[PDB]
């Protein structure tokens, strides 16, 4: 990956105006609700209903987790897959979690993102921010290289 | 299949947004094709492909009208769409992994300007719909 | 949507195979634990994943009785299948992605046995078919 | 990736077996006709109807390049990243291919093996060979890192 200034700016401005906690509770709620058989992979995390997900405190702490993992590649953007490597062999080999999940992830992450943010993220920012996920995702995925 | 609940929640957001849906429709497509340029390909002809360039402008109008006419024909998105599906497939040749990509980047469009709408049951309810628009646009490939 | 040849075609396959089903079943199962081992963690109660334990066998023979229902429902697959669909869904919880590569391992299990039956036309109203009835068992996920 | 004994074996003794004209020409047929919305993709190979599709000498020679390609990972097991590197490019950035259609290309190509090897074609061989097309579309989708 080759990052463009604007492409490094825009990550860390994004980044430095979300508070995990929110957004990252936020986020994987959305996808537990919007996507339902992502909690499939959250068994042995309790109560899981739209409030009850909503409410759910293993999810609240799941959802800043993964915000903490995302913040690793925003500080590390030239080294991603090498940083992602143990993450990677958890979301495959342990935990099976079928690929396609990462992107339905990834787009509510996006549609939280984009509705805090409002005029702010625009067709640019959201195309730099699409492209920072796209190496998330190939780098959270099996690695066959 | 949409719940009563689903079409409900649809029409309701399509009716909110019937004042900037012309706005949205230019952007959402000026989204795609900068977010996720594969899709330029099928849109060669167009020098200026920034929202607010004419031919953006008035594509994006059409988008919007096949989807206002999706919400019209909600309960039988086939048949309603059926004109709409064999120009996509025959016309035009769109790789319906495409239709998904139209779809995200109308919701992260209307996000950006109606962020209250866009509660976990709502988008669960939208994205019900542009599922199903999806798969009634490609009815017609095979 | 399946076309009425492709309904016959299916029909026409089903009918090969009765003699040969329960071991079609097996293998399928057997190929999708082996090949995709991601689909391992609903069946981690099986000692033995080799198409010939017991376990294995038997439940091949459900799989194919669940395909011959949707044979049956042909007609209406997600009027037909509802039941396995929340069983699916919410007994099981089945990541809906793993429809596909079952479906996969059945239509290449088919392949080795029924070879001559794999002309192009024929394989395109076989994956219609698989198709239909992965997005029949989707039905009821939300 | 780190191939087994048995993997590496048994890619290269599916290979031996293959008419590469035969497989790779009934192979791209098989993904035009089944997933005919590919075809976009080829849209200067003449005349794309089944019966055209399966006289079509372009579509022939193609489908034959396609399995000697699959054929030059099979003699760089080791290194088909690199080996993949400008095929990759020419996939992504120059002909904007979906990776879902190296998917639906593979699947093909794996049920015509099935029809031709038979019995032969047992969970264990269709397990090294899918680990060996997953490597390949892996090196032919676009590089992340
Ligand atoms: C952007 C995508 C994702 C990122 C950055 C991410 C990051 C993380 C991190 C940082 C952890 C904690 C690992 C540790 O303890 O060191 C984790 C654990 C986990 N992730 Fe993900 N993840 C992502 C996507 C997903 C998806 C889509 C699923 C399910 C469909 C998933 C399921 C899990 C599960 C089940 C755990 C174990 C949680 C626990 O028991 O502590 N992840 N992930
Ligand atoms: C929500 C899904 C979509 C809807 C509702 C939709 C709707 C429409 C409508 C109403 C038209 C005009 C037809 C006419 O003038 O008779 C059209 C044309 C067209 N569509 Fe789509 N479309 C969708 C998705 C896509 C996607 C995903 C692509 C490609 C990435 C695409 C490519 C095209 C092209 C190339 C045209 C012709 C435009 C021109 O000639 O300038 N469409 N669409
Ligand atoms: C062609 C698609 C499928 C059909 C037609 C089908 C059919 C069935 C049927 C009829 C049963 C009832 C079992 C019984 O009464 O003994 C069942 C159970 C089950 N299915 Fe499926 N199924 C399909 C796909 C899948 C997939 C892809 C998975 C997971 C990867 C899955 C996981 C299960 C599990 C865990 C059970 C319970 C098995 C047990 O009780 O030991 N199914 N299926
Ligand atoms: C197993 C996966 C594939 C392999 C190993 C492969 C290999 C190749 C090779 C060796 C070439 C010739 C490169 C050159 O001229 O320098 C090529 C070209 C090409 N491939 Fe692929 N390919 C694969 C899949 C696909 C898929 C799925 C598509 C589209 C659906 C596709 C579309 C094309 C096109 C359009 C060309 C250029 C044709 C021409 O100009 O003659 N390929 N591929």
């Amino acid at each position: 990956v080759v990052w463009t200034d604007f492409e490094r700016a825009t990550i860390a401005d994004i980044f430095s105006k979300l508070d995990y906690e929110a957004v990252g509770g936020a986020t994987l709620a959305r996808c537990l609700i919007v996507y339902p058989w992502t909690q499939r992979y959250f068994g042995n995390f309790g109560n899981l209903n739209a409030a009850a997900i909503m409410g759910n405190p293993m999810i609240a702490k799941h959802g800043t987790t993964i915000l903490h993992g995302l913040d690793r590649a925003v500080k590390n953007m030239d080294n991603i897959k090498a940083t992602y490597a143990e993450l990677s062999v958890l979301h495959s080999e342990k935990l099976h979690v079928d690929p396609d999940n990462f992107k339905l992830l990834s787009d509510c992450l996006t549609i939280v993102v984009a509705a805090q943010l409002g005029k702010a993220f625009s067709g640019e920012v959201q195309a730099a921010f699409q492209k920072f996920l796209s190496v998330v995702v190939s780098a959270l995925g099996k690695q066959y290289h | 299949s949409l719940s009563s609940k689903d079409k409900d929640a649809v029409k309701a957001l399509w009716g909110k947004i019937a004042d900037k849906a012309e706005e949205i429709g230019a952007d959402a497509l000026g989204r795609m094709l900068a977010v996720y340029p594969q899709t330029k390909t099928y849109f060669s002809h167009w020098k200026d492909l920034s929202p607010g360039s004419a031919p953006v402008n008035k594509h994006g109008k059409t988008i919007m009208g096949g989807l206002v006419d999706a919400v019209a024909s909600i309960d039988d998105l086939n048949a309603g769409l059926l004109a709409l599906s064999e120009l996509h497939a025959f016309t035009l040749r769109v790789d319906p992994a495409n239709f998904k990509i139209l779809s995200h980047c109308i919701l992260v469009q209307l996000a950006v300007k109606f962020p209250k709408d866009f509660t976990p049951e709502v988008h669960l309810s939208y994205d019900k719909f542009f599922s199903a628009v999806a798969r009634a646009l490609a009815e017609k490939y095979r």
